[PDB]
């Protein structure tokens, strides 16, 4: 094609069936992989089109794109999708018939193989029965790209450490000609640096990292210990949030996250009695009550659901005007995911964490118990340190003064976000200072 | 990309001190390691001192006890205090900002190594 972008748009349309890219960022990433002069790191949430960023460029390349993916279930999802698009995609694994195995190995030995995209477990990629095939592919210069999917699996500080992933670096170096595309949904900066080092990515690494920052979310922290009427404070909070078309009255809905079922039940009643209708949602309820509560919340019959973290996964509601954490979350990640259910329609929403040192001490305690249980059962691990530090970053978020968006950015590894008087601290630095000084005196 | 500018070079009597600075500018989230190298003309480049983000420091055996590397992350700037200067310390001193993570609010960034032009240290 006269224009490389025109061929990319063409293939995205003709093969994959999309008129545009989901985001400028997915576009930029895909284009950097096509240009092929840089190793590429892509860190985008599950559903943000990571796959395409290597799958489309794989099709516009001379040769084969090997895609290392950690477990067979994940491979199969994409193989089947790619087969619906009549893409020449193969998978080498031991969940196969020994016949299919040799049919493919033969196809890979051909000068001009049928296979365009080869999905493979890291186990398979390091196994000696595959080494000959790998070598002839390397020798013939028949690899266009090496792709390492679920790249965080290389990090002991990530959530899913796989020793198998430690070997992928040696492999990467052998494929000098083929650029490496490493992808994950979840990487703190420390996991990023492990991905960059442990996979021997060639600097300069092009990074495409979906930021946390949403311009329409107002984050604040309130100290339960500093409030005479906590339930009253929450009620005013929910009402202000829902009362953003004064003429029409209550519009939108909200979520209030609590650690325990007991708390969900009681807090729902306390709010209802104080003039904001609310219902509890938690896994203790019968399946049918959950679907009635969710439904009532979804239909805006009851505007406020008070739930455990068991609520939100399977829900698309775009006019959540507020998420309030009544108890601090297990982790900054949790808090981000939960608070972030607010404001999906882009209109102003409010995320408020109700911090108490008592909650903090209780969650800190329960994290140290469940780590101990794991340390007894499957022995000591560096991920336990990351779990504790995951809580700590949220404790820190509550107990320090600074832009709240900035603190979430620091933790996930985003740039300083354009918080436009969009958090308590940026809107009134002194007010937050006062509350922290005041919380100091409480002990 | 990143500008690494060195400062604080000079001509100084043996036994005297210098303080070199080294400031990275750009959309810097983090620097894995900042290392001071020195290069006398027609000699092999030499490792002087390093500091990780984390504040772990390491010195060449030749300068241990005489030089201190320090940093101000607020300014992505590392300092090399050089005391008891010897003529053997005469060289061009330069920085490596190794594992430099840059990032725009758009989510587009880089991981790369960056290098200073250097600063002249002569010890009579
Ligand atoms: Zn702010």
């Amino acid at each position: 094609s006269m224009d490389p972008e025109r061929r990319v748009r063409s293939t995205l349309k003709k093969v994959f069936g999309f008129d545009s890219f989901k985001t400028p960022l997915q576009e930029s990433a895909t284009m950097a992989v096509v240009k092929g002069n840089k190793d590429v790191f892509v860190c985008m949430p599950t559903g943000a089109g990571k796959s395409l960023c290597y799958q489309l460029p794989a099709l516009l390349a001379k040769g084969i794109t090997i895609v290392v993916s950690p477990l067979i279930a994940l491979i199969q999802d994409q193989v089947d999708h790619l087969l619906t698009l009549k893409v020449r995609v193969s998978s080498l694994n031991s969940k196969l018939s020994a016949q299919e195995r040799k049919e493919l190995l033969a196809d890979l030995e051909r000068e001009k193989p049928q296979t365009k995209i080869l999905y493979i477990t890291p186990e398979m990629a390091a196994s000696s029965s595959f080494q000959p095939t790998l070598n002839s592919l390397v020798s013939r210069h028949l690899l266009s790209y090496l792709v390492v999917d679920e790249a965080h699996c290389v990090s002991q500080w990530g959530h899913d450490f796989r020793p198998d992933y430690l070997r992928l670096g040696a492999l990467r170096s052998r494929l000098g000609h083929a650029p490496c595309v490493a992808l994950t949904a979840t990487a703190t900066p420390q996991v990023q640096e492990d991905v960059f080092a442990a996979l021997h990515l060639k600097k300069p690494v092009a990074i495409f990292k979906t930021p946390c920052f949403r311009a329409n979310l107002f984050y604040d922290v309130q100290f339960k210990e500093l409030i005479s009427d906590p339930y009253g404070n929450l009620k005013d909070f929910c009402l202000k949030a829902l009362g953003q078309e004064a003429d029409k009255g209550l519009s939108g809905c909200g979520i209030v996250y609590c650690r325990t079922r007991e708390a969900c039940e009681q807090l729902a009643i306390e709010l209802s009695c104080r003039g904001v209708n609310a219902k509890a949602y938690h896994a203790g309820l019968k399946a049918s009550e959950r679907t009635l509560v969710q439904n009532d919340w979804m239909e805006e019959k009851v505007p406020v659901i008070v739930a455990t973290i068991s609520f939100g996964m399977g829900v698309d509601k775009a006019n959540v005007r507020f998420v309030a954490h009544w108890n601090i979350a297990k982790s900054m990640a949790g808090y981000y995911q939960e608070s972030g259910r607010a404001g999906r329609d882009g209109k102003p929403s409010w995320c408020r964490l109700y911090y108490s040192r008592n909650d903090r001490d209780q969650v800190s305690f329960l994290i140290r118990k469940e780590v101990a249980k794991l340390q007894e059962k499957r022995g000591n691990k560096a991920s336990d340190k990351a779990t504790i530090m995951a809580f700590d970053a949220l404790v820190t978020f509550c107990e320090e003064l600074g832009c709240r968006h900035a603190a979430i950015a620091k933790y996930f590894g985003d740039a300083l976000p354009a918080c436009a008087k969009g958090c308590d601290h940026c809107q009134n630095p002194t007010a937050v200072r006062r509350r922290l000084e005041a919380l100091e005196r409480s002990s | 990309q990143v500008q690494l500018v060195e400062n604080g070079g000079g001509n100084v009597q043996a036994g005297g001190s210098l303080r070199l600075s080294c400031a990275a500018s750009g959309s810097i989230f983090s620097i894995n390691r900042m290392t001071w190298y020195r290069q006398a003309p027609g000699k092999e480049r030499e490792w002087v001192a390093a500091i990780t983000s984390g504040g772990s420091t390491n010195y060449a055996y030749s300068v241990k006890g005489r030089f201190t590397i320090s940093r101000d992350n607020a300014k992505n700037t590392v300092y090399l205090q050089m005391n008891s200067l010897k003529p053997e310390d005469t060289a061009v001193y330069y920085c490596e900002a190794y594992g430099t993570y840059t990032l725009a609010p758009t989510g587009e960034g880089e991981y790369d190594d960056y290098w200073g032009q250097g600063t002249q240290v002569t010890v009579s």
